[PDB]
């Protein structure tokens, strides 16, 4: 993936 | 970038250990999310767990939580996976993956090539190779029987014969050993004009077997 | 939390749409929507096609595009060719756990093609070690549905065979099938005629290939 919402 | 390493075969109820070697940058980078993913043969993808920067930000698939642990080794630039109490359901190709946390970093991920892990009590063993003798179009082939674990590769005439070759998915027998067939269809008038040799490679046993196939 | 996506038969050159539905909204409080699409070609690791609903990853050709909203998403291939055959997976990275959809297989649809059928007796090498494997080959057929029935001296067999099928061929978009009948040496020498009977909609009647032991 590109973009990991889980770290934000 | 990423390269997985594994034990090959794990006995049921024992512990599977894998490592992923990271290159081109430090695993401690806050630009990336690092994951373990697996795929049983012929099935879909399953996320195992992942890590952001260090061991204080590890998360797991609920279906594996309490049975898996993931760790990081910054000295070796590695991260690792430990899966206990393994069953045949844990037989799978295991991938590590690097995800940029933002497209601002870059617009591609990276997947390792993956490493097969087989959970079984069976002993590692190279195959027996038997001819499938031919006796418009004719068919001949090789029966690659009673090997463990996967995989084998089959080429024909040292790779010079590729058109019209079919190497089939292996089947797992009740014995716990695998068997597969590789075939080639040729014009009936091609029989006898040249030799037909199957080159069977079984990397787990480090064995190579050639079998000439004839009427 | 789950994502909902099976086979898609597509005429070459025509468009394909693959659907993904999520149990929860994939919209993050930061405004981004963390849904991505992968293609896994046979024998390869998955390749990212679309990230965050609609963005192509580096080097991904423009015949791929993505669209969607909250819980409903669609991957589009404008003109499908042979290199697009494989399994397409959606994935969410909104929150842990990260999750994949079940996959959607894309296969090229073609006209019916009947199999060429071959039967192989056990080799004399193998019979020496106490086992006999009889192999039936079904070559280059379409569609994938095919039925193989083993008969030993005209008697139907059950529970004593295994089969497998290749992935769709890249040039003719056909399938091939191998089935192995396994018996002990003693049981093999007790019977005479071994036959594999093949039923397929490319044939007008079941085709039988057989041999006489000895």
């Amino acid at each position: 993936a590109v973009g990991i919402g889980a770290v934000f | 970038q990423l390269q997985e390493s594994g034990p090959g075969v794990v006995k049921p109820s024992e512990t599977l250990s894998l490592t992923c070697a990271v290159s081109g940058g430090t695993i401690s980078s806050g630009s990336y999310y690092w994951s373990w993913i697996r795929q049983p043969p012929g099935k879909g993808l399953e996320w195992i767990g992942g890590i952001y920067i260090n061991n204080k930000s590890i998360n797991y698939n609920p279906s594996l939580r309490g049975r898996v642990t993931i760790s990081i080794d910054t000295s070796k630039n590695q991260f690792s996976l430990k899966l206990s109490a393994v069953t045949a359901a844990d037989t799978a190709v295991y991938y590590c993956r690097r995800d940029p946390i933002s497209s601002t970093i870059e617009e591609f991920d990276y997947w390792g090539q993956g490493v097969l892990v087989t959970v079984s009590s069976a002993s590692t063993k190279g195959p027996s190779v038997f001819p499938l003798a031919p006796s418009s179009t004719a068919a001949l082939g090789c029966l690659v029987k009673d090997y463990f674990p996967e995989p084998v590769t089959v080429s024909w005439n040292s790779g010079s014969l590729t058109s019209g070759v079919h190497t089939f998915p292996a089947v797992l027998q009740s014995s716990g050993l695998y068997s597969l067939s590789s075939v080639v269809t040729v014009p009936s008038s091609s029989l006898g004009t040249q030799t037909y040799v199957c080159n069977v490679n079984h990397k787990p046993s480090n064995t190579k077997v050639d079998k000439r196939v004839e009427i | 939390i789950v994502m909902t996506q099976l086979s898609l038969s597509v005429t070459p050159g025509e468009p394909a749409s693959i659907s993904c539905r999520s149990s929860q909204s994939l919209l993050h409080s930061n405004g981004h929507t963390y849904l991505h699409w992968y293609l896994q070609k046979p024998g390869h690791s998955p390749q990212l096609l679309i990230y965050e609903v609609s963005n192509r990853a580096s080097g991904v050709p423009d015949r791929f595009s993505g669209s969607g909203s909250g819980t409903d998403f669609t991957l589009k291939i404008s003109r499908v060719e042979a290199e697009d055959v494989g399994v397409y997976y959606c994935e969410q990275t909104l929150q842990t756990p990260l999750t994949f959809g079940g996959g959607t297989r894309v296969q090229i649809k073609r006209t019916v093609a009947a199999p060429s059928v071959f039967i192989f007796p056990p080799s004399e090498d193998q019979v020496k070690s106490g086992t006999v494997s009889v192999v039936c080959l079904l070559n280059n057929f379409y569609p994938r549905e095919a039925s193989v029935k083993w008969k030993v001296d005209g008697v139907l067999k059950t529970g004593n065979s295994q089969e497998s099928v290749t992935e769709q061929d890249s040039k003719d978009n056909t399938y091939s099938l191998s089935s192995t009948l396994t018996l002990s040496n003693t049981d093999y020498q007790s019977h005479n005629v071994y036959a594999c009977e093949v039923t397929h909609q490319g044939l007008s009647s079941p085709v039988t290939k057989s041999f006489n032991r000895g």
